[PDB]
């Protein structure tokens, strides 16, 4: 019943700028409901979220779980291991899913699964490894039949046979080093001479733009096996957050960073005011860190460190103001007393 | 003295000669008079590059004042024989053989620098002996002159008659003049 | 059964 | 009477496309199985090995095969299998699954069919902890494939000398192994013959020349491959076949999306020109027919996102330009 | 610490230590502090063969 | 001795040997002495491009 526009609006409240990824998830979730409403067999298209650090992959999933009537779980690929080893088994994901559905098998098969840090199980090289990849390739192999569809045994609290042909899988990870792979395939003009195309570090293809030209052969060289990529046919890319986006992240979202510190200072008894000029400076410094939106927390804290250290001892403090200079370190935040 | 340059690789750093590092990037240098030894060396460089990647274009730089015709044919035949297009760039100057090996490059990949100078002329030779032997060698060089003009006409697209009139004496050409003549395709003035 | 822990070499 | 191989192939053709060689092999083996069942000299069973690239139709053939045959059919994944005594799974578990389909009828289960997918995932590595999921599983299967009594809880003894086994997997890297052995050359002179990448034989053309020694290098035990004498090879895919997968099969993508839009109140139409373009793109992805699903999704993403909001929309048309992204799909209102 | 499915202690073991100090009170352990010393020892040094997996 | 996660050994094994002499009395072992011989063998070769398990 819910339309993708409605779903994207819920995500837009918490996620800024990932229009393409919000469309894919909205459409997939809507199609999941459509496919769910009907009991010709309708196949499912699994998603693959590729984006840089601090782009909103895990955030999109968390925002999705809030509005998802069907069971949603969010697993991790690091803990997984090939069957027969001490590490957590791949089937545990299904067990985790049942916990959300009160151990209802019919309600679990209709679920959505998010797998984060999928890039951590990738093979080291394109060619098969000569040693057993317990936490890498082995996990990919075991996931194949899970995504496409098979029956899995789950210990209830005998085993419970849970099918996965209808379960949706959203495997997302920050593929680091994939941009280099794409550049080799897309540039093909490296060299030293005149005919060669020599460009500077600046004014060249960025990581965000390169991922937009991602194709399976690129992921193959990164380590993902061909069988695994076929299970995940829908590839959604998230671009690097621009300064304009970061400025919005600080105030527009409901659980924004500025609101977090305001709540902290408010329960303490102090008001916190961020001037518009300051938010533009924080974004500039953050981009330099190349850590995404998370970089904002590093700037803000360093700017209010001394303030937070001296404020509780201080008395009769009702408001704090942070102008652009405070970020640069050439000034001290202004304080207003009662 | 040739400087030794370092290349950074995942396996490690290997010190390469400045001329060898360029070879790794499909760059060949045709400098000095064209003789049999240098030609056999250039030939070997082409064959090695063809095997490494027969789909990437080769770049051959020409700063030669000309040389033996026989050795040049070895380079010309090898260029046409191999699959990759042999881009020919003219730096400084290209004489009769250098120009022949400049226009012999792939159509659309024959470059020349703006201040370069091209020169085409008829073959040179001679013989001392009996009248019979002189006639034989004379006919041979004449066939070479005709054969060279046929190939020059093929790459430049000009008529054999026009080439004979322009090749009868030393004729110099600048980079823009050459483009109109068809010896080269474009000029590399800036990046 | 008994879980096996792979020991990396070199 | 019992069905003939021609009839079996017709049933498979309804859901599978472009695997004439393998379809014959499976139909022949299945027909022979019924002949042995009726004749309950002792006839021997030929185990099958399905080798094909991703999205070629191996698992599909098995699923389609199960639908029409009466005898018990069980689908197993070699990944979950482990050496006896470990916590992953036991090989005999396969038989247990079989009995569920046979309702714990041994006489009806010994005459059954078994399929083992992802067989290439239990290969042998080059390390000296015990590879519980590799060589150990292969040795345990040898006993199962050759024929022996296995204890299964309802314990029950179930012979396996008569059970048929169809082990198939996408052997990746096997093509490289074959190329070394078969594609000699790589010289540097005039006489030598360069690779000429365009000319390079693709996996489909390269796997047809497979031999048992090739599988040895891939990591399979010799006794294992010997037990499986038959080797059915699948071509990667053909662009013509890709265009057929979208229209001819029952559960084709076009029919899926048409049903999707239909329950929503919209009739989706695909033009022949578009299907040719989608197939071309799919072949470039080198992920089989499954990659084809992505292209369709992308071309329809914007549409499916804005379709419910739209009203009085009775039909959607997809042109060739829509696949490339230059144009927008046309709509017809009511 | 080591990657999952290896001989070394698992990362989750840290939380176990926390529970021990918290008398296995999960509600009181989710509010705890953790100090991971020698964090520089888990860094890929540089330019190494990728055939092997840096499990440490 | 080798790095954690490798086939060779773990450094905690030393304490186990110490406990053997202490009859598995932790309080008695926590105040023990250990002699690590051949310490020069655990040495580099500056930083190292690859991991040195031993
Ligand atoms: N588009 C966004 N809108 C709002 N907040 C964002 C956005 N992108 C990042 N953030 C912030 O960054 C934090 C982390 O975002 P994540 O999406 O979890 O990062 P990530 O993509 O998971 O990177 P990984 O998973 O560690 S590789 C969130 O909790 C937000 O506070
Ligand atoms: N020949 C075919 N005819 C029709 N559909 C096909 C064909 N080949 C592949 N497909 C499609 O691909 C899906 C699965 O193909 P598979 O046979 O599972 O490929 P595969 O050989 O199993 O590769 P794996 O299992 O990942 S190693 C089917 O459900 C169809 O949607
Ligand atoms: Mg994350
Ligand atoms: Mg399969």
């Amino acid at each position: 019943l819910p339309t993708p526009h409605e779903i994207r609006n819920h995500l837009d409240d918490y996620v800024i700028g990932q229009e393409q990824a919000k469309k894919v998830l909205a459409v997939a979730v809507y199609n999941h409901y459509k496919r769910l409403r009907n009991g010709v067999e309708l196949g499912k298209s699994n998603i693959l979220l590729i984006g840089p650090t601090g782009s909103g992959k895990t955030l999109l999933a968390e925002t999705l779980a809030r509005l998802l009537d069907v069971p949603f779980t969010m697993a991790d690929a690091t803990t997984l291991t090939e069957a027969g080893y001490v590490g957590e088994d791949v089937e545990n994901i299904i067990q985790k899913l049942l916990q959300k559905s009160d151990y209802d098998v019919q309600k679990a098969q209709r679920g959505i699964v998010y797998i984060d840090e999928i890039d951590k199980i990738s093979r080291k090289s394109d060619n098969p490894s000569i040693t057993r990849d317990v936490s890498g390739e082995g996990v990919q192999q075991a996931l194949l039949k899970l995504i496409e569809g098979t029956v899995a045994a789950v210990p209830p609290q005998e085993f419970l046979q849970v099918d996965t042909s209808k379960i949706l899988f959203i495997c997302g990870g920050a593929f680091a080093g994939l941009d280099k792979v794409i550049s080799h395939r897309v540039e093909t003009g490296s060299g030293i001479g005149f005919g060669a195309t020599v460009k500077a570090k600046s004014d060249k293809a960025s990581e965000g733009e390169l991922l937009a030209q991602v194709e399976p052969e690129d992921l193959i060289k990164f380590g993902l096996i061909p069988e695994f990529i076929g299970r995940l046919p829908v590839v959604a890319t998230l671009n690097e957050l621009s300064e304009e986006a970061l400025i919005q992240i600080l105030k527009e979202p409901k659980n924004a960073l500025t609101k977090q510190y305001q709540a902290l200072f408010n329960l303490e008894g102090v008001d916190l005011e961020f001037r518009d000029e300051a938010l533009d400076a924080i974004a500039k410094k953050a981009m330099a860190r190349k850590t995404g939106a998370r970089g904002l927390r590093s700037i803000v804290e360093a700017a209010l460190l001394d303030t937070m250290y001296d404020l509780p001892s201080m008395e009769d403090v009702e408001k704090v103001v942070i102008d652009e200079s405070v970020i640069d370190g050439q000034s001290e935040p202004l304080l207003i007393y009662g | 003295l040739v400087p030794m340059v370092i290349e950074q690789t995942s396996r490690g750093e290997r010190s390469f000669d400045i001329y060898s590092r360029l070879l790794k990037e499909r760059v060949i240098f045709l400098t000095g008079q064209v003789e049999d030894h240098m030609a056999n060396l250039i030939v070997a460089q082409m064959l090695f590059l063809e095997a490494e990647n027969p789909e990437k274009d080769i770049y051959l730089y020409i700063n030669s004042p000309g040389g033996v015709i026989t050795a040049g044919m070895s380079i010309y035949d090898t260029m046409q024989f191999i699959k990759p297009d042999v881009s020919t760039i003219c730096m400084g100057q290209a004489a009769s053989m250098g120009a022949f090996l400049l226009t012999a490059g792939a159509k659309g990949k024959r470059f020349c620098l703006p201040n370069s100078r091209v020169m085409i002329h008829q073959p040179l030779g001679g013989y001392q002996g009996q009248a019979t032997d002189i006639e034989i060698h004379a006919r041979e060089i004449l066939k070479v002159k005709g054969r060279m003009n046929e190939l020059m006409a093929l790459h430049t697209g000009q008529s054999l008659e026009q080439i004979e009139r322009d090749t009868e004496r030393d004729r110099f050409l600048s980079a823009p003049e050459a483009v109109e003549y068809g010896l080269v395709d474009s000029i590399l003035t800036h990046r | 059964g008994g879980s096996e822990n792979y020991a990396l070499a070199a």
